[PDB]
């Protein structure tokens, strides 16, 4: 369990922080390291053992830690920092996790933040007679391109049967994405509602449907 | 640090596969080695790890007793034997170097067996943090072949209407391979059209959906048809979407 914000952004040259929270089983008693995965390439080591900097890690990067939460800090935000950042914890000699973060996408803002417009379609009657149920969440016109999709039955979180795409760049230089929830007709008509919750830059949009 | 993964490809569930990693420009036999995977495009997932001498091994629970890690210090190569593959294992597999330069601090007091060498009793151990990374080798696991899409309508309704405009679309589900063309009313309807990129499901089959926004006043008088074409399966469908 290393929950970590999907999106972090700021104007050029501004300071930024990334959080990395979990339980006590991972960093309640261990060490945390950070990694930078840039688009179209493999991850690099950024920071290891809470706050140690390699030679070719710019001094703008710095790590911190407290309780069951780690924190990476970036100063003078620039294009070279646009990438995917993961925190990691290898307390392996005993237990697992053993796990990486979520993690976070850094973005230098070229325009104001745009929260996503969400539309949720229920299963078609044509599909239900084929003994199949599929809800469709359509996420569009958001910036920066990174969202968190959480599906709900009543209020229970469901994680089984979810398929979510990675964000894609629209023609208007914004982003889009879609999430599919596979279901059985029983489960569909059993619960009084199903919801599609999208979090983005601290804000959240929610849509719901029912039989 | 140079690391080169190899031995990935397409295989059906239940079959096996042997990955290799060629290490160079560092004292390979002094460092532990890690295998980690990354599905396109989710987060990182640690798979396995092995100590510098290969006596201590580690495996995640998802892969336990199904995957097995090994190494050959003689040839500076790392291996990962993957048996009984599943579609859940579909990912890009990286090998990674461990930061810690390990050493033997305590030996046993008898040779083995034969070969006349002394096994190490106690070591510093794996750190275990991933210093260097390779480019990764891609592994696909699915019994998915050519297959035509099932097209279901995404009907308009109160929940899809706002400000006089209504949203309606089509769901193109479970097809392989890529791509599919989706248009509306034989190309007459272009304004307000938005075709989202497909999702690659665990089954190895693709699914997408095309949605269009229209005046809700046009419903009942204007007909809307989504024209799907998947040339590989030679399927051409024109599904009429209605309330």
């Amino acid at each position: 369990v290393l929950t970590q914000p999907p999106s972090v952004s700021a104007a050029p040259g501004q300071k930024v922080t990334i959080s990395c929270s979990g339980s006590s089983s991972n960093i309640g008693n261990n060490f945390v390291s950070w990694y930078q995965q840039r688009p179209g390439t493999a991850p690099k080591i950024l920071i290891y053992e809470n706050n140690k900097r390699p030679s070719e890690t710019p001094d703008r990067f710095s790590g911190s830690k407290s309780g069951t939460s780690a924190t990476l800090a970036i100063t003078g935000l620039q294009t070279a920092d646009e990438a995917e950042y993961y925190c990691a914890t290898w307390s392996a000699s005993l237990s697992s996790a053993r796990v990486f973060g979520t993690g976070t996408r850094i973005t230098v803002l070229g325009q104001p933040k745009a929260n996503p417009t969400v539309t949720l379609f229920p299963p078609s009657s044509e599909e239900l007679q084929a003994n199949k149920a599929t809800l469709v969440c359509l996420i569009s016109d958001f910036y920066p391109g990174a969202v968190t999709v959480a599906w709900k039955a009543d209020s229970s979180p469901v994680k089984a049967g979810v398929e979510t795409t990675t964000p894609s760049k629209q023609s208007n230089n914004k982003y889009a994405a879609s999430s599919y929830l596979s279901l059985t007709p029983e489960q569909w008509k059993s619960h009084r509602s199903y919801s599609c919750q999208v979090t983005h830059e601290g804000s959240t949009v929610e849509k719901t449907v029912a039989p | 640090v140079q690391l080169v993964e190899s031995g990935g490809g397409v295989v059906q569930p239940g079959k096996s596969l042997r990955l290799s990693c060629a290490a160079s420009r560092f004292s390979f036999n002094r460092y532990g080695m890690h295998w980690v995977r990354q599905a396109p495009g989710k987060g990182l997932e640690w798979v396995a790890a092995i100590s510098y001498d290969g006596t201590d091994k580690y495996h995640a629970d998802k892969v336990w007793g199904r995957f097995t890690i090994s190494r050959d210090n003689s040839k500076n190569t790392l291996y990962l034997q993957m048996n009984s593959l599943r579609a859940e294992d579909t990912a890009l597999y990286y090998c990674a170097k461990d930061l810690r330069e390990d050493e033997c601090e305590e030996w046993w007091s008898d040779y083995y067996d034969f070969g006349k060498q002394l096994p190490c009793r106690k070591s510093r151990g794996v750190a275990g943090i991933f210093d260097g990374w390779g480019q990764g080798t891609m592994v696909t696991v699915s019994s998915a072949s050519t297959k035509g899409p099932s097209v279901f309508p995404l009907a308009p309704s109160s929940k899809s209407t706002s400000g006089g405009t209504a949203a309606l679309g089509c769901l193109v589900k479970d097809y392989f391979p890529e791509p599919v063309t989706v248009s509306w009313n034989s190309g007459a309807l272009t304004s307000g059209v938005h075709t989202f990129p497909a999702v690659l499901q665990s089954s190895g089959l693709y699914s997408l959906s095309s949605v269009v926004t229209v005046p809700s006043s046009s419903l009942g008088t204007q007909t809307y048809i989504c024209n799907v074409n998947h040339k590989p399966s030679n399927t051409k469908v024109d599904k009429r979407v209605e309330p």
